[PDB]
């Protein structure tokens, strides 16, 4: 008996009585282990937690609320946390569900859940990602590239470390594609920081550009003496969005600035509608621009 | 020799290429300042062009 | 003035690891010769670093501008840390990294 | 704070009892970005096997 029934029960029966427990609780943490969901909540002041299988967390759409199921196989209830709309009915329609297998049910919101989806194969894929971005590259062959994924596969089938199957596969592809002064690593560090950060990267020269948004009275000073080291100038979004020019800059240069840095500008970036992309080269296009060299009041 | 190559004139991009045989007949149809260079075989003071 | 620390060799082990020297007295000269270097002020000049004279510091004024002309990477990542840290005024502790 | 929040009560007072007694300025934040700066440091986990 919750309480949103015991009133009407009491109306009915004409006497109070004593509801036992309540509809639902809210899942705070999440742990996974042996494939098995391990869920976390707090129940009058205490520390709760109770154990289920990963196998059912597949579907999250089967867990909605609105399924038309009409049953649930587990007291497990999948809702956007972010949407104000839906989490309040959610709450309400707990009741019948609740009742129906009586027992409390448990909220969770969807981005834990998102975020819960978990296997072995998900380094497999984040390599198939890779390999897709190295052919966007270069667009290398599709026949040389299954076969060297073929190879990856027994290498996968080893278990080997993601790092030294994916410099080899690199090394072996960088053939008769890749100048000689690029190294494997630097293209496995920037394959991985662009999955990370889900920036675009391109072979093209840099031009180390900023607007005059990020502002150098904020900078510190070992931010401000590594873009002394690599020279960057700032100049106006109108006139670079005028002659289609993107955010270039070196893959090493840009991971040598501090993370607060590079949020900050891929953020002003984003605000402005900039395409941004980093590289491995070396060298500075040159085009027609009007440009003011950054640097420090000295004197 | 080491030289330079590019498509947007801004990017950083680079060749090396050998003085034995002509532009044309390692990559193909090549210019440089207005003269074909298709059927010229480099010298010296083309480092860096 | 001086100053005292006690010893640890698993600490020597990673400052090794870490900045590539051997030298299991590195640290306490470098803090003692650190502590001295704080005490500095150093003007710049046409963007470029200035120290007043002091405990004959010509010849490493001469060295920090040979270093902020030329082409300069390192090894240790704490020392090109300290580099840029110094390219932006903070040279007490490059310097005194430099004569440790 | 969600880092501390996940500590356990008593660590967490033993830290702040430390920190005071060594004279130690402490902090907290809810940014998720880290301080990189050079220090001598060792990582804080299991022994090696």
């Amino acid at each position: 008996i919750s309480d949103e029934v015991a009133r009407d029960l009491s109306l009915q029966f004409k006497r109070p009585i004593n509801p036992t427990d309540q509809s639902s609780y809210i899942v705070d943490s999440v742990t996974v282990k042996n494939g098995s969901i391990h869920l976390y909540f707090d129940k009058a002041g205490q520390k709760t937690y109770e154990r289920h299988s990963l196998s059912h967390f597949v579907n999250l759409d089967n867990l909605r609320a609105n399924n038309t199921k009409g049953s649930l196989p587990i007291n497990v209830i999948v809702f956007d946390g972010k949407s104000k709309c839906e989490e309040s009915s959610a709450k309400s329609a707990s009741v019948y569900y609740s009742q129906l297998m009586c027992q409390p049910i448990l909220l969770l919101d969807q981005a834990l859940v998102s975020d819960v989806g978990d296997s072995a194969e998900v380094a497999v894929k984040m390599f198939d990602a890779y390999v897709n971005t190295f052919s966007s590259t270069f667009n290398v062959p599709m026949e040389k590239l299954k076969t060297l994924v073929a190879t990856a596969e027994a290498e996968l089938a080893k278990n080997v470390s993601l790092d030294n199957v994916l410099s080899t596969f690199i090394s072996a592809a960088r053939q008769g594609f890749v100048d000689s002064d690029v190294e494997t690593k630097d293209v496995v560090e920037c394959l991985k920081l662009s999955h990370q950060s889900d920036i675009e990267v391109t072979g093209d020269s840099c031009n180390n550009y900023m607007l005059t948004y990020n502002k150098v009275e904020n900078m510190t000073p070992r931010d401000l003496g590594a873009c002394i080291d690599c020279s960057a100038r700032h100049i106006n979004a109108q006139v670079a969005k005028s002659h289609n020019i993107a955010l270039i800059w070196n893959v090493k240069d840009f991971m040598s600035l501090s993370e607060q840095l590079r949020k900050q500008i891929r953020s002003a970036a984003k605000k402005n509608n900039l395409p941004f992309k980093l590289t491995c080269a070396t060298t500075r296009q040159v085009v027609n621009v009007v440009t003011t060299k950054i640097a420090l009041k000295g004197g | 020799i080491k030289v330079f190559t590019t498509v947007d004139n801004i990017n950083l991009h680079t060749q090396v290429v050998d003085m034995s045989m002509t532009y044309g007949q390692q990559f193909g149809p090549t210019y440089l300042d207005g003269a074909d260079v298709t059927k010229i075989k480099p010298h010296n003071s083309h480092e860096g062009k | 003035t001086f100053y005292v620390l006690p010893n640890d060799d698993t600490l020597r082990v990673e400052a090794f690891e870490y900045y590539h020297t051997t030298d299991p007295s590195f640290l306490g000269r470098y803090m003692s010769a650190l502590n001295h270097t704080k005490k500095w002020k150093y003007p710049q000049v046409n963007g470029l670093t200035s120290i007043k004279w002091a405990d004959n510091n010509c010849y490493l004024a001469t060295a920090l501008l040979t270093l902020q002309q030329i082409e300069l990477k390192f090894n240790p990542p704490a020392l090109q840390d300290a580099y840029y840290r110094a390219r932006a005024g903070e040279a007490a502790n490059f310097c005194a990294l430099i004569l440790a």
